[PDB]
């Protein structure tokens, strides 16, 4: 459950991401695939080589999906229902992998936005990604 | 567990650049802020009621240096992490009853802190190597 | 995230609990303290002997809070705000202990209400208890 | 791991009454229903789209008997659980990459099924002994 201060922190920190959204999403994905290679079994149809345009395009989709989740942070189940269909109903992604990608996103943000990655913002972002992860792994329709 | 020699060099080169008086305290402080139930294990540390209170707490900074020293010990004994941490495993599991998931959290908070201090130098290959280190430490600390 | 079918399953199952709520709550507590002895460190002021009146009394409190959560299943953060303050701000309970109590509650309901403990209801109850646990371990003020 | 002799007798007494043709399949089926992402490892089993589809799936019931047989082997080798499941650990960790939290989930679902079948006979002391067993089995399967 996010507090109002959590939502403020996420909106301010993610707001600073800006046009680098795809770049950070692609780098978080690259970090996941190298650090946790089992996560690669969900993308056998992807070229996962370094600098792949396909990972870059996906990373933007993920980053843009997170932007949509910030935009609809107070009613994420309805806004992300299509992604819940995909991740929970279709791909059946094990929830542990959401912790891995979430951790890699926090690592990417800490590396690129050091002035904004305060402990409080870190806490709020971790909760936000945990909330997104629950929506994407829950079957609610 | 199994780090390639290139990973060992990359890990060791970056670790030698770590500020040993700040990084440990920043890792422990972030654990207490991001995962607030961990504060229950540190009731004798005083004020932990705000993030600035935690990050500025001198006992958090002091204890954080010791945690960082234990990671330094693990780095020089990657072959026998179970033996290096056997005594710390007894403390955390039989005396403190810390659930081992919290070991995994602290290792991942440390990785975030290393990314925070080193920025673009904390490349995905370098992170992958450190995830092997913190995983091995978390597993050794939970060995019982 | 609970589905409509989950909420229906939980309300129907909890309806069969009835006047045995406190008894089931006391039994789930006893099962947790025995199976997972580290959980006793949260109740050092309790007599934890078998048949303890303190455990019976607390089991009724826990069951009645679950009953209230069932009644307000779409508004749990508001309804359980006092209990979130207690468990997240004051007691600082590690979330793993909520998984242990939730498992022990499921065991108690399976042992006492076998006709009601279908696979579908089991799943809905597990999700319901996870959602309650998230609210009580979250700081959202 | 370490069961007292009275704990060992109570566990063994209950296990001898287990229906080996239903309990195993019901535990596996409930895992697939309650933790639906586990269905991903069983794509070759066919229809798992509803709870009744899962519980009635002949491959679920068949495979559930094999899982229950492995638990029986662990019960007779509580001293050397790591060796009994070393092969199975390699299968699940090196070939299947099952995250080990799912081992803990299946053990707890099995405990729910035992409570379901035995009712008040599955007393809290008997449950406490079985939690030591399933934890030990889950730890053995994750050893590799
Ligand atoms: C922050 C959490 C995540 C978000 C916001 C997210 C978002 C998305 C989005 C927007 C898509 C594209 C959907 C479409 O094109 O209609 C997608 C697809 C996909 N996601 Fe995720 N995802 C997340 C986590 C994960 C994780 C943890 C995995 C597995 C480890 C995963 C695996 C996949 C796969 C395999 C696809 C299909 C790729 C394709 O066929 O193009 N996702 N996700
Ligand atoms: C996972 C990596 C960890 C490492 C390397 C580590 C290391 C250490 C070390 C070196 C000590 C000092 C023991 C001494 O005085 O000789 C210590 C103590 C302690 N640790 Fe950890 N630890 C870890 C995780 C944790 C976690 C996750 C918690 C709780 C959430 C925790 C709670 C404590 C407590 C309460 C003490 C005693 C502090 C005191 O006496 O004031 N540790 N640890
Ligand atoms: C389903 C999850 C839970 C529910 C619904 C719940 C509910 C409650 C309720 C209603 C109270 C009484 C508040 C009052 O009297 O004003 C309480 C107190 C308490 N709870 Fe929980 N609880 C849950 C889980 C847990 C867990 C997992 C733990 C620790 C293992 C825990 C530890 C405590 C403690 C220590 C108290 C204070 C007891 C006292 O001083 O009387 N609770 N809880
Ligand atoms: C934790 C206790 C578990 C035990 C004791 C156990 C035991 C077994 C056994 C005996 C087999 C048969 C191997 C053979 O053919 O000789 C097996 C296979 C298998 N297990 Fe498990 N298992 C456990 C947990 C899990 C979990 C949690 C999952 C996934 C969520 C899983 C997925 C599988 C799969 C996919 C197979 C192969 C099935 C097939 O294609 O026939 N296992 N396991």
């Amino acid at each position: 459950v996010l507090s109002p201060a959590d939502k403020t922190n996420v909106k301010a920190a993610w707001g600073k991401v800006g046009a680098h959204a795809g770049e950070y999403g692609a780098e978080a994905l690259e970090r996941m695939f190298l650090s946790f290679p089992t996560t690669k079994t969900y993308f056998p149809h992807f070229d996962l080589s370094h600098g792949s345009a396909q990972v870059k395009g996906h990373g933007k989709k993920v980053a843009d999906a997170l932007t949509n989740a910030v935009a609809h942070v107070d009613d994420m189940p309805n806004a992300l229902s299509a992604l819940s269909d995909l991740h929970a109903h279709k791909l059946r992604v094990d929830p542990v992998n959401f912790k891995l990608l979430s951790h890699c996103l926090l690592v990417t943000l800490a590396a690129h936005l050091p002035a904004e990655f305060t402990p409080a913002v870190h806490a709020s972002l971790d909760k936000f990604l945990a909330s997104v992860s629950t929506v994407l792994t829950s079957k609610y329709r | 567990v199994h780090l390639t020699p290139a990973e060992k060099s990359a890990v060791t080169a970056l670790w030698g650049k770590v500020n040993v008086d700040e990084v440990g305290g920043e890792a422990l402080g972030r654990l207490l802020v991001v995962y607030p139930w961990t504060q229950r294990f540190f009731e004798s540390f005083g004020d932990l009621s705000t993030p600035d209170a935690v990050m500025g707490n001198p006992k958090v900074k002091a204890h954080g240096k010791k945690v960082l020293g234990a990671f330094s010990d693990g780095l020089a004994h990657l072959d026998n992490l179970k033996g290096t941490f056997a005594t710390l495993s007894e403390l955390h599991c039989d005396k403190l009853h810390v659930d081992p998931e919290n070991f995994r959290l602290l290792g991942n908070v440390l990785v975030c802190v290393l990314a925070h201090h080193f920025g673009k130098e904390f490349t995905p290959p370098v992170q992958a190597a450190y995830q092997k280190v913190v995983a091995g430490v978390a597993n050794a600390l939970a060995h019982k």
